[PDB]
RNA sequence: GCAUGGCAAGUCUAACCGGAGUAUCCGGGGAGGCACAGGGAAACCGACAUGGCCGCAGGGCUUGCCCGAGGGCCGCCGUC
RNA sequence: UAUGCCAGCUGGUGGAUUGCUCGGCUCAGGCGCUGAUGAAGGACGUGCCAAGCUGCGAUAAGCCAUGGGGAGCCGCACGGAGGCGAAGAACCAUGGAUUUCCGAAUGAGAAUCUCUAACAAUUGCUUCGCGCAAUGAGGAACCCCGAGAACUGAAACAUCUCAGUAUCGGGAGGAACAGAAAACGCAAUGUGAUGUCGUUAGUAACCGCGAGUGAACGCGAUACAGCCCAAACCGAAGCCCUCACGGGCAAUGUGGUGUCAGGGCUACCUCUCAUCAGCCGACCGUCUCGACGAAGUCUCUUGGAACAGAGCGUGAUACAGGGUGACAACCCCGUACUCGAGACCAGUACGACGUGCGGUAGUGCCAGAGUAGCGGGGGUUGGAUAUCCCUCGCGAAUAACGCAGGCAUCGACUGCGAAGGCUAAACACAACCUGAGACCGAUAGUGAACAAGUAGUGUGAACGAACGCUGCAAAGUACCCUCAGAAGGGAGGCGAAAUAGAGCAUGAAAUCAGUUGGCGAUCGAGCGACAGGGCAUACAAGGUCCCUCGACGAAUGAC
C-alpha cells in the first residue's frame, strides 16, 4: 500500500526487468522497496567508499545520504540521494537513478547491493 | 522546452523558456495532501452547549418502585444519555483541534508538482477541461492584466479555443442533502485558473468556474481544485516568469 | 449575508418604508427608455400587464397595493367564491410588468424623472 | 477499515468480560499506584540517588571530534590554507551559549592540521601532531594548571 | 509502537511580522526542541569514517571457486 | 361452519419517514458601563371591540422637531366597524416632550398602599442653613481584595491530593491589576519599568522522597514611556467658594525649589528643545449603516403554474445569497464597482505656548522606623537553610550609611537605594452589534422554532413540560335534502389535488373495523430451517418446467 506513485512505478519496472532479463537483483530490489519504508536503506558515504570497487555499480535499495567522504570513482545507483548525497558522489564519480540503471543493465551485471 | 506567447487578439507572437518547474514529476499523493490540509485549516471549531442536558437536579429513586434506576425530575427522566433530552455522551467538542501540519517543503514540493500538471495537455484533459488546443498551459502577453471588461476576456479566450471549459463551468448543480439550509445549495465545475503578475484579474474573475491568481501566491488548490491535478491555466507573460520561482 | 435564514428573515422583517422595494416591477420598453431605469414600485393608479400567472396576457389598473403582504390587487384579475361574488386574486409584482404610470403625484414624477434616484 | 470501525455488534469492544472494564480497579489504581507493591514490576526502584550543583556553577562545554572537523577540509574553504589551520571556534555550532569549545580525538586524520580551541583531549593532540599537524591552546584555554 | 510521506547529519518551526484572493493561503520568523558522544553522584575525563573470522541475499567465474552490503562471533576504544 | 390462526386488500388510529426551517449550537470581528437628574427590575394601567405578547405611561401600540421615505397606513393578527394620510401619514435616524406605584428607595410606615414637609443614613465643604456635594443599587462574564470546603486521588489513610477549586463577604472598570529597580546575577567590558504570548520545562525546587505538586532568570515576540512627592534651601510669595462685595483654608506650612542622568547651598561655565503643564487637533484604518447599480421575462412543447426541455438572444469590476405558482446572472431584492454618514482608533499623533536640559569645584545641609534585621507560633509556596504573608516579642544605621547577588559570619567584588505616590499601550470577558459554519434539523438542536421560564408542581428556596407544515390563490364550501340542530350526514360547488377541508405536505410500525386467500370445532406447544405435496395468483419488474427416447456416464454396482 504504498502512496506514492513514482515508488510504484519503480517497483514494477523494477519487476519487469528482473523477469524478462537475466537479472535476480532488479527483482531483489523489488521486493526490499516492497517492505516497509522504515526497513528500506538508509546510507551515507562512508559505507560507499568502504566496500564499492570501481566499474562496479552500487546498488542501494533504498536512499543515499552525505555524511563521510567518497573517494573511489563509482556510479552508485538508489532510489534518491540527498542534495549533498548527490553533490559529493557527482564529483568523484556518478549518482544515477534505479530507473536509469536498470535501462542501461536490464539483465542487472556486476552490481553490488549496499545498505 | 519553450512556450508560445498570445496577443490580445489570440495571434502568436513570439515564445519563451517554459521554466524547470514544470518539468517537475506530477505527484497527485502530495498534491492532494496538500488540498487535504488546506481545506481542512479553514474549517470552524464547533460543538454542543457542554452543559446542554445537565440543567435539571433529577435524581433516580434506586430500587423499590419496580423502575429503572434513572435519574428523573417530575416523574420525567432526564441527563442521562439513554433519556430524551438528556446530555449527548460523545459530541463534537470545540477543544479539538481540526487543523492539519504540513512541512513547508512537502507543501512546497505539491506547488511545483500542481504547476507541472498544468503543462501536460493530456492530463489536464483527463482532469475534465474542455478545449480545442494543443499546447498547454496558456500563456499571454502582460497587457492582460490592463484588461477591464469581462466579455473582452471571452473573445480572447475563444479566440484561444479554450472558451469551451467555459461554456462546462456554465451549469450549477443544486445539491442534495441539506447543505442547502445552510447556504451551500449550489456548486459548478471548475474551469479556467488565471494567473497574472500584479493584481487578480478583475476581468476575468466572474466567468463560469473561472479562478484569478497572483504568481507570488498561486496555491496548490489554484493548480489543482479538489487535489485533482491539471488544471487548464493561462499565465501572464510575467507570472509565468514570476512562478519559475516558486 | 449569504445566509438563506438570514436573508429570507430580513425581507419578512423589514420595516415598511423597506416594503416598497418589495412591490417594484419591470417597465415596459418604452417606460424604461423614457425614464432611465428597468423598474418602478409599482402605484395603485398605474396600469399593468400580467406575464406569469394563470392571468398571463391580460393587464388592467392596479385598484391596491398590499405593503403588509408584498401583493397587489389588479382589476379583473379576480376568482369566484362559492357564494358567487368575485374577489381579487393576489398577484406578486415581479410576474408583472408596468405599461402605463399614474404621475398624478408631483414627487413620483419628480423622483421617476430625476438622474440620481430611481422611483 | 480500521479496528474502532469494526467493534459495532461486538458488546464487549475488546474488553473480554463485560464485567472488566470499569473504574481504576480495572487498572489497579489511578496513575502510578501500586508501584512498590502489587505493580513493582519494571518500576524505578524508590529511593533518593546523588546530588546536584548549582546551574550557575556549572560549565557547558561546546564539543567536537576531529573527525569531523577532517572530513570537512576542503569544504570548509573560507578558513586558512597553510603549509590547514582552523580555529574551531569558527566552526562548532551552539558555540556561543557554551563557556569554551573542547576538541575530542574521536576517528581519523588524513590531514595535517594547525588547531586552535579552548581545550582538547590526550587523543586530540596524538592524532593531530601524528599527522604532522599543531595544536595551538587560546588564551581562554589558558587555563589548566 | 506501527503504516505512509518530506527532508536528512540534520530536521521542525512557536509566538509573532509582511502580503493577499483577508480565519484559507504566499512569504518571513530556527527563539527553542529533538538528533549529531558517552561515562560519572560529582569533580572531571572523553570513543571503531574498521583489525580478525564466519556467512544470508546479491554479484562475479572458466559452475565447485571468488567478492561478499545487512547479519553473526570476536577483538579493540571512551568512562565509572 | 361458529370462537379463531397466518398473510394481504380497503378504511381508520398513530405520527415514523422523506422533504422544508422564522429556532438553536459554536466560532470570529466590533463594542462596552448604568443609577438620587431615582437605574436595572417589578406592579398596575393604557386599544372602538382586546384575553395573550409587544409597545407605551393618566399626553399611556403613543406627542413634538429636523433629515430620510413615500401613497399608503391604523404592531404580532389574513375581523367587523370606523378613521388617518398631498396641511405629505405610515415607516426609519437623530434630538426633545410625557414618563402612575413599588423598587438603592431616601419624611414616617406598608406584601406595590397609607399617614403628617422631608438628600433617610453616613460623610466632605460649609455662607454652620441639607446651602453646595459624595455614597447606596444594577450589569453576561471578565477583574481586584478578603473567607475558604468535601466528595476524590494516594487503589486503606493521617502529611500530601482534589485546590486556593466550589461556594461565601467586599469593591472598581470598560477592561482590571501591575509598573520606572534597595531589579537581574546567561558573573559580565552584560541586561535595563510593567503586563501578556511562545519557549526556557515537567527543567530547578517540593514530596509517607510515595502518589503527586512545580517555578524563575534568559531568549523570540507583542506593545513601549516615563514621571510626581517628603526633606534640604526659601517662608505667605498660595489655594477654594462667590459675578462682586465678601467668606473659608493656611506658620501643626499654602506656595517656590527638588526627586539617583541625586538634590540643596556657596562660586562659576554653558545653555535650554529634556521634562512637566495647558492649547490645537487629524490622516489612515476598522466596524456598522446608507445611496447608486448592467443584462430576456422572447418562440414551441409539457404543466394548475415555466424557474423544465428544445430553439434564439444578453450582461458581467455583478456566475455571493434570497424571493417569485418547479433547476432564474439577465422577473424582484440584492451582488461588483463607486460614493456618503456615524462610531471606535483619539482629545491620541502631529503642531504650537510656556518652562528650561546639562557641566566643574567646594560643602559629613537633605533623602520616608516599630521600619531593615532577629527570635517564638501559624499559614502558604517549587522555594528547598535559599518563597510570600499573618501573629506575639525584640529592634538599627544615616549615604563616610544601607540593602541585594538562593545557608550563617567577616573581607573583597558587582548591583541597587526600601520603609511616599502616579502612569498610556500590548492581554481578559461577551452583555450588546455584525458576520460566519465538513455543527443540529422539531423525541434533534437551548429547558424554550409554538403561550417559554409559558402551562403546571412546592409553605418556600426552588422545580418545570408538550405543541412547527391547507392551498398557486381562501377560491376557507353557495343552494338543496335530512336532523331537536351554526352539530353531523347526504347531494353539490372550488382547486392539478379535498385520500390538500383546519395539529388540514408525506402518512411507517404497533394496532382496530370490514373483507380476500389458505387452515379450522378428534386434536398438541420456540411458532421455524431444509425437502416435498394441496389450494391461491391481472400486467410490470423473473422464464422456465415436465414426460418418451438418445448422448455422456464418477464413486458405486446387479438380477
Ligand atoms: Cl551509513
Ligand atoms: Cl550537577
Ligand atoms: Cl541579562
Ligand atoms: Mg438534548
Ligand atoms: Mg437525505
Ligand atoms: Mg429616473
Ligand atoms: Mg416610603
Ligand atoms: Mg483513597
Ligand atoms: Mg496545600
Ligand atoms: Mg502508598
Ligand atoms: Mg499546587
Ligand atoms: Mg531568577
Ligand atoms: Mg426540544
Ligand atoms: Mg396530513
Ligand atoms: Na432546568
Ligand atoms: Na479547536
Ligand atoms: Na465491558
Ligand atoms: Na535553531
Ligand atoms: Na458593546
Ligand atoms: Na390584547
Ligand atoms: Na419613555
Ligand atoms: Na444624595
Ligand atoms: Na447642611
Ligand atoms: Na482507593
Ligand atoms: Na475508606
Ligand atoms: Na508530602
Ligand atoms: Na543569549
Ligand atoms: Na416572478
Ligand atoms: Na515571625
Ligand atoms: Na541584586
Ligand atoms: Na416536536
Ligand atoms: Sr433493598
Ligand atoms: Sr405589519
Ligand atoms: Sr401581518
Ligand atoms: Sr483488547
Ligand atoms: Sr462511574
Ligand atoms: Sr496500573
Ligand atoms: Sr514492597
Ligand atoms: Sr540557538
Ligand atoms: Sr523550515
Ligand atoms: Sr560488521
Ligand atoms: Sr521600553
Ligand atoms: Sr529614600
Ligand atoms: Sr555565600
Ligand atoms: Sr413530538
Ligand atoms: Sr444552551
Ligand atoms: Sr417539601
Ligand atoms: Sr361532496
Ligand atoms: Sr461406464
Amino acid at each position: 500500500s504504498k502512496t506514492n506513485p513514482r515508488l510504484s512505478s519503480l517497483i514494477a519496472d523494477l519487476k519487469s526487468a528482473a523477469r524478462s532479463s537475466g537479472g535476480a537483483v532488479w527483482g531483489d530490489v523489488a521486493e526490499r522497496l516492497e517492505k516497509p519504508r522504515r526497513t528500506h536503506a538508509e546510507v551515507n558515504l562512508g559505507r560507499i567508499e568502504r566496500y564499492a570497487q570501481e566499474d562496479e555499480t552500487v546498488v542501494v535499495p533504498g536512499k543515499v545520504l552525505g555524511s563521510g567522504v567518497l573517494q573511489k570513482d563509482v556510479t552508485v545507483a538508489a532510489v534518491d540521494f540527498s542534495g549533498t548525497a548527490e553533490t559529493k558522489i557527482d564529483q568523484v564519480g556518478e549518482a544515477v537513478s534505479l530507473e536509469q540503471a536498470i535501462e542501461n543493465n536490464p539483465e542487472g551485471s556486476h552490481v553490488r547491493v549496499i545498505r | 522546452m519553450q512556450a508560445t506567447i498570445y496577443d490580445l487578439d489570440g495571434n502568436t507572437d513570439g515564445e519563451v523558456d517554459l521554466p524547470d518547474v514544470f518539468e517537475t514529476p506530477v505527484r497527485s499523493d502530495l498534491i492532494g495532501k496538500a488540498v487535504r490540509a488546506a481545506q481542512a485549516n479553514r474549517k470552524q471549531d464547533y460543538g454542543s452547549d457542554e452543559y446542554a442536558g445537565l440543567r435539571t437536579p433529577a435524581e433516580s429513586f434506586g430500587s423499590g418502585r419496580g423502575q429503572a434506576h434513572v435519574p428523573k425530575l417530575d416523574g420525567r427522566a432526564r441527563r442521562v444519555p439513554q433519556a430524551v433530552k438528556g446530555r449527548s455522551a460523545h459530541p463534537p467538542k470545540t477543544e479539538k483541534d481540526r487543523s492539519l501540519d504540513l512541512n513547508d517543503k512537502e507543501r512546497q514540493l505539491a506547488v511545483r508538482s500542481a504547476l507541472a500538471a498544468t503543462a501536460d495537455a493530456d492530463l489536464v484533459a483527463d482532469r475534465g477541461h474542455e478545449f480545442d488546443r494543443d499546447e498547454v498551459p496558456v500563456v499571454v502577453s502582460d497587457d492582460f492584466e490592463d484588461l477591464v471588461k469581462t466579455q473582452e476576456v471571452v473573445s480572447l479566450l475563444e479566440a484561444l479555443d479554450v472558451h469551451a471549459d467555459i461554456d462546462r463551468a456554465d451549469e450549477t448543480k443544486i445539491k442534495a442533502g441539506q447543505g442547502s439550509a445552510r447556504g451551500r445549495k449550489y456548486r459548478r465545475p471548475a474551469s479556467i485558473l488565471f494567473v497574472t503578475s500584479d493584481e487578480p484579474s478583475t476581468a476575468a474573475r466572474n466567468l463560469a468556474g473561472a479562478d484569478v491568481a497572483t504568481a507570488s501566491e498561486v496555491n496548490t488548490e489554484d493548480l489543482a481544485p479538489g487535489g485533482a491535478p491539471g488544471r487548464l491555466t493561462v499565465f501572464t507573460e510575467s507570472a509565468l516568469a514570476e512562478v519559475a520561482e516558486r | 449575508s449569504k445566509q438563506p435564514d438570514k436573508q429570507r428573515k430580513s425581507q419578512r422583517r423589514a420595516p415598511l418604508h423597506e416594503r416598497h422595494k418589495q412591490v417594484r416591477a419591470t417597465l415596459s420598453a418604452d417606460l424604461r427608455e423614457e425614464y432611465g431605469q428597468r423598474n418602478v414600485r409599482v402605484n395603485a393608479g398605474d396600469t399593468v400587464e400580467v406575464l406569469r400567472g394563470d392571468f398571463a396576457g391580460e393587464e388592467g389598473e392596479v385598484i391596491n397595493v398590499d405593503l403588509d403582504k408584498a401583493v397587489i390587487h389588479v382589476e379583473d384579475v379576480t376568482l369566484e367564491k362559492t357564494d358567487g361574488e368575485e374577489v381579487p386574486r393576489p398577484l406578486d409584482t415581479s410576474n408583472v410588468r408596468v405599461t402605463d404610470l399614474d404621475l398624478e403625484d408631483e414627487k413620483r414624477e419628480a423622483r421617476l424623472e430625476s438622474e440620481d434616484d430611481s422611483a | 477499515t480500521s479496528k474502532k470501525k469494526r467493534q459495532r455488534g461486538s458488546r464487549t469492544h475488546g474488553g473480554g468480560s463485560h464485567k472488566n472494564r470499569r473504574g481504576a480497579g480495572h487498572r489497579g489504581g489511578r496513575g502510578d499506584a501500586g508501584r512498590d507493591k502489587h505493580e513493582f514490576h519494571n518500576h524505578e526502584p524508590l529511593g533518593k540517588s546523588g546530588f546536584k550543583r548549582p546551574q550557575k556553577v556549572q560549565e557547558e562545554a561546546a564539543t567536537i571530534d576531529v573527525r569531523e572537523i577532517d572530513e570537512n577540509v576542503t569544504l570548509l574553504a573560507a578558513d586558512d590554507v597553510a603549509e590547514f589551520r582552523v580555529d574551531v571556534r569558527d566552526v562548532v555550532e551552539e558555540a556561543d551559549d557554551a563557556d569554551y569549545v573542547k576538541v575530542l580525538g574521536a576517528g581519523q586524520v588524513r590531514h595535517e592540521l594547525t588547531l586552535i580551541a579552548d581545550d582538547f583531549s590526550e587523543g586530540a593532540r596524538e592524532k593531530v601532531e601524528g599527522a604532522g599537524g599543531s595544536v595551538e591552546l587560546t588564551d581562554l584555554g589558558e587555563e589548566r594548571q
